[PDB]
DNA sequence: TGGATCTGGCCTG
DNA sequence: CAGGCCAGATCCA
DNA sequence: TGGATCTGGCCTG
DNA sequence: CAGGCCAGATCCA
DNA sequence: GGCTGTATCACTGTG
DNA sequence: CACAGTGATGCAAAT
DNA sequence: CACAGTGATACAGCC
DNA sequence: ATTTGCATCACTGTG
């Protein structure tokens, strides 16, 4: 739970709430900067190192036969396990979502240089809408894999949508749906268990289940402390899905995961209320068929962090946890966001 | 007497305040002993009619994704973006109209004008053909304005202000189109109609794109309807045309999915690039258009032949983004003069110093040659030094005096003669692209355009070429290659310019201070009102009685 | 039918400009009918019996190197200066008023408030006493002006303005002397009377001196000499007491010969250095004036003790210029309220990081500082930060509000109370030099003044040894030394401050831009006459005949 | 005739038009700044020193017994031969004439290190009226010293001065002033070869008689082309002074002199007209009792020279002239002046 | 090793 | 954000 | 010795 | 005066 | 009942 | 060829 | 305690 | 013998 600050070169103006960080054997990019792809990075993908507290973005290119996608604002990360990389939906700069996937992969690496390998897929069947803020992982049963994909926000229907109300989002139904990369189809599923729209939730994935904890509802802006387990197992025939209500959850939304030890992890950051931030942080100790959600020391955070609205943040993957503060500079520039790392033993 | 009509005219068109008008009334009733001036809750009361969201008007086909209302008036411009904290923030104040109401209540404050035009072309009065409407589309951001204490949002100090005019209206009668309604000065600030005033950032594009989605979503349902109006007790029918001329370089390029500003590729019309534009410079052809940008968008995203990202670059001709705005392709005229005559400008400083024969020089020098051009001019056109050039400046520096007062710096005769020349080819070139018709203004000088840029380059390549090979600005390579083809597409390029849009930035900056209620919450929306009453026809008519 | 003084007083408060009340006019009688206003010349003949050099005077006895002539109006501010090239060259443009003219153009436009002062003290009408008037004169120089094209000098782009407003008129019945006129709005923008407009730097003091020279002859002339003027059918006399306050600390260091601002003698009242200033601070008197000043110039020009530049610097207590205005030691409320309220927040911008643990800092740590206490005072008192700090800023800062705001940073419960106690302990000393009359409405303030100004430098001196051991700002020297000797001599500090001349500054560019000829050789005469139309007081209760 | 660029360090707005260049066995210094004195420097005299075209203007002390004095914006400067250096008159910041004459010289010198005495000179019997622009000289007759001074431009007389044209000026009577250093006492003379007004001429000096040549008369607006020789006698009684009318004078007006030769001076700079500006040096050659004025070959100004409207300078002593161009910038602060140097 | 020489801090604007 | 004064860290013959 | 890394120039504002 | 792109001088393993 | 008048709200702007 | 000011001055037209 | 706005809103006043 | 209207002059201001 150490707090270090780190400091940002001449691309400190590229960061907004909402970027993703992906872990490569070892080595953390960037994705979803501030604007349209420039002459300087047309990829859109960023090299982020952190050596001696100081942060450099070095501009990564990309193989011959990949899509130069467009900087999604608020996707789904998923991590498949030959080590690839799934998002879905999010926000493009010109503020219209899509419903595309996109795969990433290392195409090559040579010293100190990688080129990716961002591949498109159509997705058949009970594809989901158009949305941002959902969460999607993959599980492992019986030899097979396949994603799974929760409900978030989205625009309103072409059917009940008008300019004065243009940009207004509304939850997405609490619909479950399979996705199968392999073949690129999805499958609908109805839970009777889940009757309200969640958003902004954390996942986190086992051998056959998915345990999707906290997020915000929409419709009756409220926070639930609610905590479903997701398993699904894959027979010869359908598939079959069963959602069970567990207590002992928490109420938190838009919260930040990170991978610590084997069947252990924890959460940090998020919002309880609207004015309420959460300062403290539960740690989850996974097991066979068993959760248990404890509370830990809360790290030692400073007064900007204290005394601020908002922060955004992904996972290092090593273990570390890259935060973001906002400054009240803005006309200065420069100091727009102060940034802060934080490790978990 | 003195009708509120009447006094509120007075009182928009004089730049008279509320306070200020309330004490002039007061006082002429305390004096006189009469009631000459009407109050201001009658002036407000007459004002209700003159805003948008008054009038009944019937869209046929009823508009796509657009309310059905016929009451609406100042909304918020966020339009529905939530401001939740879970979420990307928001940090602007935007107040504006619904569009499709804007336009009723514009065409309906010109009535009695499309009346007397339709009157005057030996038309009948109740005829209620299919009118063709064409509205300029003018955006334009701004700096400098303080941002105000208070509650609210981290507003930053940049505003940009989104404006349209009517131009042309025209009625199909018998088997041609004939003009019924003529825009007499359509630079000027009384035309210029404000439609949104978003407090933020041209730079950023998630916001801009957020607060004018929107407006694009309705001007696309009304692009392929009709809309039907009770003017002057008969019913009549409306379609419109739009135009968007009134975008400066750096707002078309960051709009509709060009890189940048300054590049390898240089036009906004063409796909040239700027070694062959320099060494080209005469002959070229329009190809740009806003779905080749969304196809070439398209192209790069999809990456159909498996291209590596020059070549890739390449096939896409710089198109990297997507565009969400239909510009459509003209030049600004304005920013051509400012732009052609700060070069100019530094033509004289490099001229000064005889760099033709020395290649290199110190920055030392080239202060010296600045200093030297600046104090000459002050000496003899009596101008001043300034940072940042502006159309005055340029007005006053391209003069045939101007040369004749720094050829007196310059020894060689040679070069007196080539830059003399050099200003007379401009000064011809000018007037058709400044010109409002030039078809009845300067055919003299549109006849021969084609051989004057022919001149232009010629003498730009050989007699400067110490600096115009491998290079030529964008503004040289837009003049010298497609004035002509605008000129035959639309009939104007002058009357299509940002000089309405700029006179209206300056009439924002003075409502913001002058004539605005001071408070972050609730001062764009008086401000959009009031520019509102201000460039109406029906109030401007008032202040000229005679007849 | 509008009389064309009423329609000149309309067109003038209304902020209306000649275009626009002609085109109001004419669509105004093209509606009517009958003619309502009236015609811009019949306004511009109605307006020159207000301006100076029309009506007439006789000074007894004459002013010594000014002419007697009664009709001289807008004359050249370079006072006949030699522009050949074989001379100093000058680059400054500037129209000025006669001081004896405007003078009297503003005894003869407040002639009715007197007589009216006159009946309503129960004193007679017809009394010819020698009518005694106080007049503050105010000077500031002004930055970011533009200048023009145009032929004519290289104009600088700062300009100074010089103002006088009239104070206090008294007469004198017996054995005492009656309070006849006073200024409900001291420091309001409709009192203080342009007198002379000049672009020249502030700086520039052989064309400063150069163009405010006459002005000074002219004071110094006529002041030991008797005014006769025609008022209401009944000649009286005149007498006139100078009085300059509204100078800050730089124009007032700059005219009295004194060093600059940072220096080591801090005040301008009391020769004491800023050490003596740290360990004092609170038991002073006032000892500088413009004699002494001119005398100490003398002693360092002579030099009749044969010292080195320490000893006479030391001697002389930093004179080393001659002075060439005369003002009176005082205060500037405004600029007090700036310097103290900065000096407040750079005090919450120590206290936030605890500097009393930490003596050594980084740049990057105060920033930080710096970033994090004006994210909260956002948050809390809803101000945006100023890279240069005004007089609201100052007003919402000094308030307990922001204190507590502050404190919700500040991890210590002693710094706490200690920031509260000081703050309060201000604002209870400021209402004493900020009220235009202190011995009415702040009495116990006024009485408790010294004690809490006491209490205000144990508490630096003792909770604040980090930032004012050896070192202290002069405003709070000034503040807590030299304040209720101020008030004792003179009567109200606030009430002769430069409020006024900051908003006429306000309307020195509204006029340049709306209500004056754009043209290098026209546009000051043009805004000095619109702005004497504007403070004149004849055509501002025409505005308010409502009440009547 | 060689032409070169200085350029400045950190006090260039320090230099004014009217400065005075100070010389003390080949060390030349500055006087006549921008403003009172400020704490850098409160004597008010500089360190004019120029290595490889660079000026650096150091402070320079002055001696226990010195006077501290206004910096003058336009006095009568004179080099007397135990070298002092007598100036009188000036226009004070404030804007005031002076009639006071002040006596540098070097007090005492260091290693790179020069202190300076000044001393206060009172005159009796028919002083000066304060002015300023004129001209002092001394000349050397029969083994006796005497300053001589003519007249130049000053204010109104006190009874005839109005605050409207306060700062108008008029020309001095051509009264000729003998001043005698050693006892502060100065005679006047009438002579009827002088009857108009005269101002920003230069002054040459020789054994017993001085050379005035140029300069501006106001009453008329015209500069006349003439040249006077004066010449003193210093028998027991009074002096006896005479002045000749000579032709083949020169029509200039604030020229700049120095000495390059032994019995030789050059005229650099100048105006002929009120816009014209002097492009021409006139080599004037000296003797016993003659006078010669030549022309010689126009130095290579430069276009900012050629094309500017002011340039003022001064006397380096080592046949060096110190001439400034106004810049056009201003408001960028910093290079307001642009100087140049002048090698003879 | 003791004055020059930048250099950051502080005061008013 | 400039301008001026002063205490402090280098620094060089 | 062949790409990284600043860096000045130039285009639009 | 601020941002973005490009040709050019260092430069380092 | 209807027209007219005035207080109130959180701010600005020259500093 | 941006267009609406900016105000003092002067001469022609109206009562 | 600088002071004159700045416009919409709502309630009091008077015929 | 007045009073009133309109052109003229070199400029500004948003760029
Ligand atoms: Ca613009
Ligand atoms: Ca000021
Ligand atoms: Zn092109
Ligand atoms: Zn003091």
């Amino acid at each position: 739970m150490s707090l270090q600050m780190v400091t940002v070169g001449h691309n400190i103006a590229l960061i907004q709430p909402g970027f993703s960080l992906m872990n490569f054997d070892g080595q953390v990019f960037f994705f979803g900067q501030k604007g349209w792809p420039k002459r300087s990075c047309p990829t859109g993908v960023f090299h982020f190192d952190i050596k001696q507290n100081h942060l450099k973005l070095k501009p990564a290119i990309f193989s011959k036969d990949s899509c130069y996608l467009p900087p999604l604002r608020y996707p789904a990360t998923c991590s498949y396990k030959k080590h690839q990389y799934i998002i879905h939906g999010g926000k493009t700069p010109n503020n219209e979502l899509s419903d595309k996937i996109y795969i990433m992969s290392v195409a090559c690496k040579n010293n100190k240089k990688v080129t990716f390998r961002c591949t498109e897929k159509d997705l058949v069947g009970d594809v989901p809408e158009p949305r941002y803020g959902h969460s999607i992982d993959v599980v492992y049963s019986r030899g097979k894999s396949m994603g799974v994909l929760f409900g978030g926000r989205s625009y309103m229907p072409s059917t009940q949508r008008t300019t004065e109300k243009w940009n207004s989002v509304a939850d997405c139904l609490p619909h479950v749906f399979l996705i199968d990369f392999e073949f690129g189809c999805a499958t609908s599923y109805i839970l009777p268990e889940l009757q309200d729209g969640l958003s902004f939730h954390v996942s986190i994935a086992r051998n056959d289940t998915v345990y999707i904890l906290g997020g915000h509802s929409l419709a009756s802006n409220i926070r639930p402390a609610n905590l479903y387990r997701i398993r699904v197992d894959l027979p010869l025939g359908t598939p079959a899905v069963n959602c069970t209500v567990l207590p002992g959850g928490i109420s938190v939304s838009s919260a930040i995961l990170t991978q610590t030890n084997n069947d252990e992890f924890v959460i940090v950051g998020g919002y309880q209320l609207e004015n309420q931030k959460r300062m403290v942080c539960s740690l989850v100790s996974l097991g066979d068929n068993t959760i248990e959600i404890s509370e830990m020391e809360t790290p030692d955070w400073t007064s900007d962090i204290k005394h601020s609205k908002i922060w955004f943040g992904s996972n290092m993957g090593n273990g570390t946890i890259f935060l973001g503060i906002p400054g009240d500079n803005k006309q200065a520039m420069s100091e727009a966001f102060y940034f802060y790392t934080l490790r978990c033993s | 007497g003195l009708q509120p009509a009447v006094c509120l005219a007075i009182r928009v068109n004089t730049f008279l305040s509320c306070s200020q008008y309330h004490k002039m009334y007061r006082t002429v009733k305390a004096i006189t002993g009469r009631q000459i001036f009407q109050p201001l809750h009658a002036l407000r009361n007459a004002e209700k009619v003159l805003l948008p969201g008054y009038h009944p008007f019937e869209w046929q086909p009823p508009l796509k994704n657009v309310s059905s209302r016929t009451d609406v008036g100042i909304i918020d411009g966020l339009s529905g973006l939530a401001s939740s904290v879970d979420e990307y923030p928001v940090d602007t104040i935007a107040k504006r109209f619904r569009y499709d109401s804007a336009l009723v209540s514009a065409l309906m404050d010109m009535e009695e004008d499309i009346l007397e035009g339709m009157r005057s072309q030996d038309l009948d009065d109740y005829l209620n053909g299919p009118f063709t409407v064409v509205v300029k589309e003018s955006c334009d951001g701004m700096g400098d304005v303080s941002e105000k204490h208070g509650s609210g949002p981290a507003v930053p100090e940049k505003a940009v202000r989104f404006s349209f005019t009517v131009m042309r209206i025209t009625i199909e009668h018998g088997s041609q189109n004939v003009k019924v309604f003529e825009e007499p000065k359509p630079n000027s600030e009384l035309c210029c109609k404000p439609l949104c005033l978003m407090l933020a950032d041209e730079s950023d594009h998630e916001t801009l794109t957020a607060i004018l989605s929107p407006l694009i979503a309705e001007r696309e349902a009304m692009k392929s309807s009709e809309l039907t109006l009770e003017m002057g007790g008969i019913p009549r029918t409306f379609k419109f045309i739009f135009r968007g001329t009134g975008y400066d370089e750096k707002l078309v390029r960051e709009v509709e999915g060009l890189e940048a500003s300054g590049s390898v590729y240089i036009c906004t019309l063409c796909d040239t690039t700027r070694l062959e534009a320099s060494q080209n410079l005469v002959f070229h052809s329009i190809t740009r258009s806003h779905a080749e940008n969304l196809q070439r968008y398209e192209v790069w995203r999809s990456n159909p032949y498996h291209e590596s990202v020059e070549e890739l670059r390449d096939r896409v001709k710089g198109v990297s983004a997507k565009p969400f705005i239909e510009t459509v392709p003209s030049i600004d005229a304005l920013h051509c003069d400012i732009g052609n005559a700060a070069e100019f400008y530094k033509i004289f400083q490099l001229e000064i110093g005889e760099v033709y024969k020395h290649p290199n020089a110190s920055k030392e020098e080239r202060k010296r040659w600045q200093a030297t051009l600046d104090k000459h001019l002050r000496k003899r056109m009596n101008l001043k030094p300034i940072m940042r050039m502006n159309g005055n400046f340029a007005r006053k520096l391209m003069t045939q005096e101007t040369v004749d007062a720094v050829c007196e710096l310059i020894p060689s005769e040679e070069r007196h003669e080539a830059l003399r020349e050099l200003m007379d080819l401009y000064l011809k070139m000018k007037p058709v692209w400044r010109s409002s018709c030039p078809a009845k203004e300067c055919p003299e000088s549109l006849c021969q355009y084609s051989f004057n840029s022919q001149r232009f380059a010629e003498l730009l390549s050989t007699k400067f070429k110490y600096r115009y090979e491998g290079k030529i600005t964008n503004y040289f390579h837009k003049t010298l290659a497609h004035v002509p083809e605008i000129i035959e597409r639309d009939g104007s390029i002058g009357a299509w310019a940002s000089e309405g849009n700029e006179s209206g930035n300056k009439l924002f900056r003075r409502f913001r201070k002058m004539n605005a209620r001071q408070s972050k919450c609730y001062e764009m929306e008086d401000v959009l009102k009031h520019h509102w009453l201000y460039t109406s026809k029906y109030l401007q008519k008032f202040m000229n009685a005679h007849n």
